[PDB]
């Protein structure tokens, strides 16, 4: 050990405390000019911080307010440099400085359940995808309509090989109440297309906003869940001639306990309805789609499927 | 010490103070080195891999407890008395409560006699009137608990929810009890919680099982515990029969909890719904984790 | 489709923040990957309606931590046998030990056991159990029989379309096709005859447009689906005979020659599972049985599969060429090999291997997550055969 | 059923013979009330005086038979048994060229 | 400790209490899985 | 002593100072006669030869740690309380972390408990508040190891060209992972460093592998270590499935390093590659090795 | 004495000297006896 | 009769070969004097360098056979073979219809 | 390696030569199987003896004869000195497959 | 020394370190070479 080296050490921090190194702990003889500070860095190696110590005749005394040290981590690596006069800075301890004092984790961390969600659905590629499950009619009811006649994108519908009716719900929940959902919409033919927020886990009861087109009954429903392929018009309707590629906005507020849907940019609900006796909470902010079909080909169905957390 | 108070209480009620203040009232006090009693014996398994083995889970085993005691009088017979009060306090058919006092509360352990007890010296005992008997006792529920939490619903309404404010503060997860009134379709929470044993962690986070309608007469327990099953009819009657491959799969993990919503229809005169939730611990004692 | 623009947009120009972003993304799918791995797998007992209509009911569930032991294997055109021990005082082992007993019961019982959420499923008829003592603790094992043991039940008639007893007309029964027909066609036509020969049989079962849409399939309990005739893309054929032979050793041959796969699946409509592709596939009950001839190893079609190949270059296509008289085939190598990746290879969360295109290659060296229990090889013995007898 | 007389008052050949019928019960949850007749096909008297290991004259009985829960040996044994007699009987009904 | 006592007869493997008949009665179930559904039924 | 530092980071995020500077701040200190801790734990392999046996090769096992705490207070009640914390830390399914900080660096082992610990003395820990706790914890992955080495190479060029400096200075190989950004064609390179384990040292000298065609989102993460998957992509994609059985086969071997190139072809807007290169070691703390 | 001895190994039974050749033996001497007379004599 | 010759002076192969007849003795009460003579049938080398079993280049022979000692294995797998042929054998005597 | 190198027969011979070659074994190579003991790992052998030739080598009723054309009789049947009769039908036979 | 120890444990023979596992194996591995070449190859 031919070279002086720094003696390994720790440093003690806390929340509203002063952070202080006292005198007694760094003796030796310090002539006139000499000058003492210490370096708090991150594990890469940036300063985090930097004090000056009060050296005297015989000893260095550091005082700092606990809002200078409050930006200090635990595991922050420091290092204690002494200077005397017309030399080069000596470093005396290195080392880590830990935090002595009560532990918050809930406030760093952020659990699963405290995280707003937000969903996206394509179908471009041609197939449905492991995030929508089958409702009503069971596995293998769903499908993708490519509409290659027209210059459109791939469509979700019924599996219409087999079924003219079918739910599909999104393999994930939600974590409000209330949600936003923003589906770009086709109207290829004559159909209903209900688009189901707040459901439970097998969407026997949901809100929803139902789009029916046809020879001459285009408009839209507020309607509540009698299961998934099942379901009650709340309220009266509102005319709407849906056209291809029409993106609509259904809002669920749940301070209002308000479901009501927008057409487009409008900034007036082109429907509303309040009050809806449909239970909410945890275990009912499930979301999912459904279609109903007199003939087997497509009605109304969404291009694009679009979900967030809040409204 | 007034810092631990440990109790029995026999197959037959009668109460022993083994340590703590009050100890030895009964004549029997609890001598030093007790093994396998704090800590819950869980076996951690382990499966071969690449870089020597890897982690494969976790199997809680019973617990195999074994202490000594020492019962102690001046005059033999009444020695003679305590001691076989002693021994008509335990069973191994029927199982006797442990109770352990601290600062963070009573746990109890039902424990029962693993085999026969090891009593007295080598020589006669009445002559010291003061002898140790060694018990081997065994916890086929392994966690230290305390009361459970019971929670009761009634209504009059056909068709009503309710909220159960349900959480976790032990450190291992628990299974909760259902008492259902019939007639009556009930729908019960099955929560993951975010527990991932069936790969459905967060498909199944606000998950609800429907019941099948109940018949009038036809009250259910619904206990989610795998020891048990998990609907039982008081008629007899095979109510799991008409369930369709349906069941209750996740236990309440620990420091989880929310209002678990429970919904009844159909219920011409109400109905009342009871939750049971365990308070499961690994340890007699514990500060409150979260 | 978040292109690495966006990603270091979203991360305000950090590439360091915008890695940790895709590892964090590769993390949580490597995440899932183990928790579908490691998930428990889901036991189910069934039984026959008491009243004896069809469907199976469901009796209870097993849970995987309340079980003894157990022992599922899955073979290739082979049954098997299922293990599950019990304590006696399990109720599902107390339900078993009282049905030999209860004559409100019906006999058979049914297991579902489903690995990763019933995409994997073993199901099977109870072949017995046994209360076995270890130092005087008393458990239940109970054996099951796969559902690959019906076709050693189901046997193939001279004359499967008319009365057993009266003219069994030629001496013995031949079938010739493609090959996943013909075998699907052959248990079909036995299926029918064994629920009872009802209707009048059209010239291709698989051909759905035979068959009349008002009749009901719903009491039968085993179903086949196949692609008709003409649709079928077996391209070798085969030549299936029976003279009350059991189906399964009438097609045993032809699976092996063909490198065919036969696949049951119990469609557990209690459950939401539906089935197609064969006639009545919609009215189908709880619990009943499908069977489907597959080409899972691809040896035989045109562009051929993988036989062989190094660590150091993956796998090597061959392709099947037959000499003379179409008795020998051998391998010939594609030396420009350009077959297009299937369609599945690029849909978000498919995991399966197609048989066009095999990909799993598991190796084993000093850090190897498996263990190899024993590699045999052995060369070819006899170079000639004679087959025949009278003709 | 397997059982094991180790010192019943049960006395083989004299209480009960081959064939006749008896019936058995199981200690095991759900079946204690059941008795299980069988009528008895096998019962074996066996000893063991060597000195490391003794047992005294024992009997062995099974009750009932059954084709499953025969062991692979013995179902090995007796199948090959009827193919051999089957094989015997339709070479002897062989009709000559 | 656990290193030179019992903790390390359990990595040496069945050296102290292990049973032969157990064994044995464990290798024939293990055989009868794999070779009874293949057996004939005459 | 101040030229060694022994922590833990718990499963909650606590830390403890077992040994070194500030040890025994928390109320936990680390007593002597801790074993498996410093050396991996290897097994070599031999094969009956005609001079005795033959050398077959080398597995590394898992470590089985024992070491024993001692946690201490000057009232029952704040023993309790640190008791309780330290219990806390550890967990059976979840491991925590285990750093050793030498004049060499820290380095960090993965532990997690083998067993239920055995705390305390004979009599009730509440009499002493000075109580040993011994753990017998194991680590799966047994190598020492510190923060990777982290590199990263953007362009906008459609086809492209880059050498990463590469160099273990451990004692125990590595396995590289990459990350690779979509759309484009990487050539990714599995030099042998001369490694004779599949008899091709010197004919592998220069491998590079092809990974297959990525389509637009299909950003990948490419790990070469035994116990996870090689390829997978951030949107769900079967990779893998288009990577016609190839796959990277060889480690960083120790003392070996390079400028490993990387290849980005039909990339029209131009791909990130990120080099991840593990700093394993078989010892807490030793000198760098050329 | 006798508790926790050998007179409470021989209660553990094959734990210490047994040897496999004469069980397997014995097993197949019983496997012998019960199939040997129903084998046929072609 | 199963002999080891362990280190005798007999050299199999050489002094005795497969199928020549020999005689042996067993060390039993009342059949010292006796020689069973038999040709001899079997005779097996085998050794194992293993260090845990270290067995040197050993012979062991077996003279005579018999079905009633033969073990169960080979006698099933001896009916096995023996039944396949005359079931070949039949059913290429099968006269067509 | 001989399974997976092209330019290589599949069978091969094994002659153990006991007492100078006095003694032999010869046989052909049934299979291999390499097995692992405690991550050791060998490679086990096993070959049939040369008389096993004789059961592959079976008798036509009409040996001398091409055999998917006729073969009469029904039976062949050769009748003579047991050892020159047994070894007359194993070289027809041999002559035939020749 | 060694009489009296683990030099006559090795006398005793088995009694110590020894498994099941290789010794089944390798009872099923003499009977599969005496019973292989006279199984029929059909």
């Amino acid at each position: 050990m031919l070279s002086t080296g720094p003696i390994m050490e720790t440093l003690t921090l806390t929340v509203g405390s002063a952070f202080e190194i006292p005198g007694w702990k760094l003796r030796g003889e310090y002539p006139a000019g000499t000058t003492s500070h210490l370096v708090f860095t991150d594990a890469a190696g940036g300063t985090l911080g930097e004090f000056e110590g009060t050296v005297s005749a015989k000893e260095i005394h550091y005082l700092q307010a606990p809002d200078d040290v409050k930006n200090i981590p635990h595991g922050a690596n420091f290092q204690l440099f002494v200077t005397y006069p017309s030399m080069q800075p000596q470093c005396l301890y290195f080392g880590t400085a830990i935090r002595k004092e009560p532990r918050y984790p809930l406030s760093t961390v952020v659990s699963p359940e405290d995280s707003a969600v937000q969903y996206k659905a394509n179908f471009v590629g041609q197939y449905i995808g492991p995030m929508w499950k089958p409702m009503g009619n069971g596995w293998g009811s769903l499908g993708i309509h490519t509409h290659a006649l027209i210059s459109e994108a791939p469509s979700m519908g019924p599996n219409y090989s087999l079924f003219s009716s079918a739910a599909a719900r999104w393999l994930w929940s939600m974590n409000m109440d209330s949600v936003t959902i923003v589906v770009r919409v086709l109207n290829v033919g004559a159909g209903k297309f209900n688009v189901i927020v707040c459901a439970d886990y097998q969407m026997q009861t949901y809100l929803g906003i139902q789009f029916e087109t046809g020879i001459s009954n285009n408009k839209v429903h507020v309607i509540t869940g009698d299961g998934p392929l099942n379901w009650g018009y709340q309220g009266d309707a509102v005319n709407n001639t849906t056209a291809n590629g029409d993106v609509y906005t259904i809002k669920y507020n749940d301070l209002l306990d308000t479901i009501s849907c927008y057409k487009g940019t409008s900034l007036t609900p082109l429907i509303e309805a309040s009050g809806l006796d449909v239970p909410h909470g945890e275990g009912f902010r499930y979301t999912g789609l459904a279609w109903n079909t007199a003939l087997l080909s497509p009605g109304v169905e969404p291009t694009a499927w679009e979900a967030k957390d809040g409204v | 010490t007034d810092f631990l108070k440990i109790e029995l209480i026999g197959r037959d009620g009668s109460h022993w103070v083994l340590s703590g203040p009050g100890m030895g009232q009964q004549g029997v006090t609890l001598n030093p080195n007790l093994q396998q009693f704090y800590d819950a014996p869980v076996k951690t398994l382990y499966v071969p891999g690449p870089f020597g083995e890897e982690y494969a889970g976790k199997r809680v085993q019973r617990r195999e407890i074994v202490f000594s005691v020492q019962a102690y009088d001046e005059d033999p017979d009444t020695w003679s008395t305590v001691d076989s009060l002693w021994r008509w306090a335990w069973d191994y058919d029927e199982e006797s409560e442990l109770r352990v006092s601290t600062s963070d509360g009573t746990r109890f352990l039902k424990v029962r006699l693993m085999e026969e007890p090891k009593p007295y010296y080598e020589k006669d005992p009445h002559i010291t009137a003061d002898n140790p008997i060694v018990m081997t006792v065994t916890a086929t529920f392994p966690y230290w608990q305390d009361e459970p939490e019971e929670l009761i619903w009634t209504t009059l309404s056909t068709e009503d929810m309710t909220r159960f404010p349900v959480r976790n503060d032990g450190d291992v997860p628990v299974w909760l009890k259902w008492t259902l009134t019939a007639p009556g379709l009930w729908i019960l929470p099955d929560f993951s919680w975010g527990n991932d044993m069936y790969s459905r962690g967060r498909e199944d986070l606000g998950r609800t099982v429907a019941m099948p309608e109940l018949v009038a007469g036809e009250h259910v327990s619904v206990d989610s515990d795998p020891r048990v099953q998990t609907l039982i009819a008081v008629n007899g009657m095979p109510t799991q029969n008409r369930w369709k491959g349906n069941d209750l799969l996740y236990p309440l993990m620990p420091g989880k909890g929310a209002e678990i919503p429970v919904q009844l229809k159909n219920a011409p005169e109400g109905g009342a719904c009871k939750l049971t939730r365990p308070r499961w611990y690994s340890r007699p004692w514990s500060r409150p984790g979260v | 489709a978040n292109n690495w623009t966006d990603i270091l947009a979203a991360s305000d120009g950090d590439e360091w923040a915008a890695f940790k972003t895709i590892e964090a993304q590769a993390d949580e799918v490597r995440a899932g990957h183990q928790a579908l791995r490691r998930a428990k797998p889901l036991i189910r007992l069934w039984m026959n309606n008491p009243d004896g209509s069809e469907g199976l009911v469901y009796v209870g569930r097993v849970d995987y931590d309340d079980t003894i032991r157990g022992s599922f294997p899955f073979k290739n055109n082979t049954p098997s046998q299922g293990v599950l021990e019990l304590r006696d005082d399990n109720y599902l082992a107390v339900w078993l030990k009282q049905l030999p007993n209860n004559p409100e019961l019906k006999k058979n019982v049914v297991i579902t056991v489903d690995f990763y959420g019933g995409k994997k499923r073993w199901s099977g008829l109870l072949d017995k159990w046994t209360i076995k003592s270890k130092e005087h603790v008393k458990y239940l094992e109970v054996t099951f029989n796969d559902d690959l043991t019906m076709l050693q039940y189901l046997l193939c008639p001279p004359n499967p379309a008319l009365p057993i007893p009266v003219l069994q007309f030629p001496r013995i029964f031949g079938i010739a096709g493609p090959a996943k027909w013909a075998i699907s066609t052959l248990i079909f036509i036995n299926l029918f005859r064994v629920q009872g020969n009802l209707w009048t049989l059209p010239d291709d079962p698989f051909n759905l447009e035979s068959w009349d849409d008002i009749l009901d399939w719903s009491d039968w309990q085993c179903f086949v689906k196949s692609n008709s005739f003409l649709l079928d893309d077996s391209s070798v054929w085969t030549f299936l005979s029976s003279r009350m032979n059991p189906v399964d050793s009438i097609i045993a041959d032809a699976l092996d020659d063909a490198q065919l796969t036969i696949t049951y699946r119990r469609v557990l409509t209690d459950d939401g599972e539906t089935a197609e592709g064969f006639p009545g596939a919609h009215g189908i009950k709880n619990g009943a049985l499908v069977f489907e001839i597959v080409d899972n190893s691809n040896a035989t079609a045109l562009e051929g599969t993988f036989f062989s190949g190094t660590i150091v270059d993956g796998f090597a296509r061959s392709v099947l060429l037959y000499g003379g008289g179409f008795v020998e085939d051998t391998l010939s190598v594609v030396s420009d090999d350009q077959t297009l990746q299937p369609d599945e290879y690029y849909q978000s969360g498919w995991l399966a291997t197609m048989a066009k295109m095999p990909w799993l290659v598991v190796r084993d060296n000093e850090w190897t997550p498996i263990e190899s229990s024993d590699l045999s090889w052995g060369p070819a013995k006899n170079v000639s055969v004679i087959v025949g007898g009278d003709n | 059923h397997l059982m094991a007389l180790h010192d019943s008052w049960i006395i083989p050949g004299l209480h009960i013979d081959i064939g006749q019928r008896m019936g058995s019960t199981v200690n095991s949850k759900g079946v204690e009330n059941i008795v299980w007749v069988n009528q008895l096909e096998e019962m074996t008297a066996a000893w063991d005086n060597s000195a490391g290991q003794t047992m005294p004259l024992s009997w062995v009985l099974k009750a009932g038979k059954s084709d499953r829960a025969m062991s692979i040996g013995e179902r090995v044994a007796r199948l090959a048994k009827k193919m051999s007699e089957a094989l015997n009987n339709v070479g002897v009904h062989i009709v000559q060229s | 400790s656990s290193g030179g006592g019992p903790a390390v007869v359990n990595n040496y493997g069945d050296i102290h209490t292990a049973n032969y008949d157990e064994f044995y009665k464990g290798q024939q179930r293990r055989e009868a899985q794999q070779q009874a559904p293949i057996l004939p039924v005459r």
